[PDB]
């Protein structure tokens, strides 16, 4: 398993592959944290392939920050022993100190 | 009476400075179609 | 005895201005139809009379203390009644207009003068219980509004809306001459101020244009707002900097300079602003989200008189021991608790009774809001005054109620825009349970494009419920820091 | 028919209804004829608890 | 096209309606001819009921 | 798209609206073109009532 | 087809629900007949975690 | 993708956006990637009329 984390426009920069993460959730609370690391950038913001419009026609346009899906890649030995289950909510914290 | 008369007066400064504003930001828009 | 009958025929005095104002809301759609025109051409039909009385209430004192106060209170309420009934018999949008105008400039000295007129008549002994009862029909009257007003566009032809005030203006002047001859009011003439009457005209006009307005017109996008915020900001600034250096009164400032005064407006104000900016939302969410009608959307109002009608004598009664700012900080966090209810409470199956108990909880602020916070604005004035307080007080408040309707639509719908926006991003091909949705839609037989209209639909209701229940905790929020102001009052109170 | 689409992020407990098939007469629908959708109201008489 | 759903919890009552069809004389309608979807008013004589 | 339902209950009176076609002289769209969607505002001479 | 999320912007958090599965003991259910869709109230012991 | 249906009587005037292509330089793409979906700010130079 691995976690889908949701960045704005405004972070995405400074986020190179391989930069530390840390991730805790919230059935485990704060007993617990993750290792893990970045995996690599999406090459679109979901809207690239949605069927619909994004906004109504009849209405005017109002402006959205967009946000950017980043993959990170969790370390196996500690699932085993603190199980993960589809959906749910995390907080994320990505090292970016380091930029190669 | 004349504090009614720097009524008017402080009045006709904002006036002239939004004025003077007025062609700045009209230049601006006008060169660019953003 | 004569104190109860005045005391009736003053409460139906400023009850049906209320009754007026918010019935016609309620029937624009139906009168619009039945007129050949459209909502944002009808909805010229309350532009119009919020323009007239905006200007109308400050005016009052100017003619109260010329005319003569009881003879403007008899005059306005039979020019009252017989506008109301020509705006019944209407039969062309242009005409409505025109008395729609002429009714809102003359209803505008209907509110203060008739609570200066009770709080004079009444003896000093029971001030207090007079003022109580007053804020009753405040609270009243909206909600015995909506549930009249949708029977009537539902069931019979429109024009019954405006044939009732006949009645009620019938019972008011007779009632008036029966009661109040004898207790006559000084008058007194003086030079009438020429500047002050237009650049209040002009100011007050553009403001009132703006809000009404500025939503189909995207606000500032438009050149015809801006220009009408310049006119107004303008007239306003020059208007007030004259009233100060005037001699003649037009609009009697000197009530600022007492510390209860300011408090006391600055707080009704900006109570006010938010309690109307969010009611207002309520029928529009329940009629287009929900499905419900114009009398069930009314009807899911009625639980919060349940409280006040029991609670404002009461609290009349015992005003004697009561230190009245504990009463207005008990209401603002008992009105930041019913938004928050409603906040985390919202669901798109939610029954009657979900939207029901928190105007039950809601009555209590609202009970305990109108009458102390009234009692400390107009604390310590002299009893010849109390008019043109009073005409102040009511037109900072109708300026709240504005402002607040304004700001909120516009946050309600672009929160939708955003939400939306959000959502639809999940409708894509590659994602197992958005085929399946697909397939399910054309088992029934839609096409294609039917089905992606339908879960375009129902992406903005969602977002609809979503951006009404995140104004709501806004609101709660800034309840929550409005509460100390109360306090920087004096207790002169009496 | 279609599911109930998921809420905003609240939920709150509703009572459920269950539907009950109630027969009619058919001598006296003849009299006074009905049509699908009509709104009505019924009294189960529940006195023979059996 | 999607019947109703009742029995979901949230149900009020509000009054349902029958479209009933009325024949036009067709003598009229060359003179003034109308168009599909252009609303009107309709009343209906029950003086007679046999 | 979506057919209108009107026979159901919260039903509410709104005008109508009916499409008109309109020609334009080719000339004129020689040197001002036009692009689909755009608005416009139409005035039509009705003095002629034949 | 529509999860509620923390997406950016949002002013109020949201918390997920897990769905568990329970089971009957069917003695008393033949008692007592059961219905799909019904609602109840489950309190799960947590003592023993082994 | 879903038309836009003007002839509904509940219809409010909304101006109306075109879409126009831009062609960027590929030789600072390489320096400074851009991703499908982003948000700019753009501006053109319309002095030239010819």
């Amino acid at each position: 398993m691995w976690v889908d984390a949701n960045f704005k426009e405004t972070q995405i920069a400074n986020m190179r592959i391989g930069q530390p993460v840390t991730i805790t959730t919230d059935i485990y609370g704060d007993d617990v944290k993750y290792t893990g690391k970045v995996v690599g950038l999406d090459m679109g913001t979901g809207s690239a392939f949605s069927l619909l419009p994004a906004q109504n026609a009849t209405g005017n346009w109002i402006k959205v920050v967009q946000r950017l899906p980043v993959r990170i890649e969790l370390d196996q030995k500690q699932l085993e022993q603190y199980p993960l289950r589809i959906g749910l909510s995390t907080l994320v914290s990505v090292n970016t100190t380091n930029r190669d | 009476g004349k504090r009614k008369r720097l009524l008017l007066l402080l009045t006709l400064l904002f006036i002239i400075i939004a004025v003077a504003i007025g062609i700045y930001w009209f230049l601006v828009l006008r060169h660019f179609e953003e | 005895a004569q104190l109860v009958i005045m005391t009736i025929a003053l409460s139906l005095a400023t009850f049906m201005q209320v009754l007026d104002s918010t019935i016609a809301n309620v029937a624009i759609p139906t009168i619009a139809g039945n007129l050949g025109s459209s909502l944002s051409q009808g909805t010229w039909v309350i532009t119009s009379f919020g323009v007239a009385n905006a200007i109308s209430i400050p005016l009052t004192g100017w003619l109260a203390k010329r005319v003569g106060e009881v003879k403007l209170f008899l005059w306005s309420t039979i020019a009252f009644a017989i506008a109301s009934w020509a705006c019944g018999v209407s039969s062309s949008l242009n005409m409505l207009i025109f008395f729609r105008v002429i009714q809102g400039i003359v209803a505008g000295p209907l509110i203060p003068l008739s609570q200066s007129l009770l709080l004079n008549n009444y003896p000093p002994a029971k001030r207090s219980i007079a003022l109580a009862l007053w804020s009753m029909t405040v609270i009243v009257a909206p909600i015995c509004g909506p549930i009249l007003g949708g029977y009537i566009s539902d069931n019979y032809h429109w024009g019954w809306i405006f044939f009732i005030n006949v009645p009620i203006g019938v019972a008011v002047v007779l009632m008036t001459l029966q009661t109040l001859r004898g207790r006559e009011t000084r008058t007194e003439r003086r030079r009438i101020d020429a500047v002050g009457l237009a650049l209040l005209v002009i100011g007050i006009g553009s403001l009132q244009i703006m809000l009404d307005r500025g939503k189909e017109l995207d606000w500032f996008s438009s050149q015809e707002i801006i220009i009408l915020t310049v006119v107004a900001v303008v007239a306003i600034c020059f208007l007030i900097v004259w009233e100060l250096t005037d001699d003649n009164p037009i609009v009697d400032l000197s009530l600022f300079k007492s510390r209860n005064f300011t408090i006391g407006c600055l707080c009704i104000s900006l109570a006010y602003m938010l309690y109307f900016g969010a009611i207002v939302l309520l029928p529009q969410l329940l009629q287009e989200v929900y499905g419900y009608t114009a009398t069930w959307a009314g009807l899911a109002s009625a639980p919060v008189g349940i409280i006040p009608v029991i609670l404002s004598p009461i609290i009349g009664r015992f005003a004697h021991k009561l230190d009245m700012r504990r009463l207005v900080t008990f209401s603002f966090i008992m009105y930041a608790v019913c938004f928050y209810w409603r906040a985390y409470t919202f669901e798109p199956g939610m029954d009657f009774g979900a939207s029901a108990w928190p105007q039950f909880i809601q009555g209590f602020a609202v009970a305990c809001f109108f009458m102390p916070l009234t009692t400390i604005t107009l604390s310590g004035l002299p009893p010849e005054r109390l008019a043109a307080a009073s005409s102040l007080s009511n037109f900072t408040r109708t300026l709240a109620g504005s402002i607040g309707t304004s700001i909120t639509t516009t946050m309600w719908t672009n929160r939708e825009s955003m939400h939306h926006a959000q959502l639809t991003e999940s409708v894509n091909p590659f994602n197992p349970n958005a085929q399946a949705m697909y397939s399910q839609l054309e088992g029934l037989g839609m096409t294609q494009q039917q089905a992606s209209g339908w879960i375009a639909q129902q992406i903005t209701n969602q977002g609809l419920i979503i951006s009404a229940n995140e104004i709501f905790w806004m609101s709660a929020g800034i309840f929550l820091v409005l509460l100390g102001l109360v306090w920087f009052a004096k207790p002169p109170f009496g």
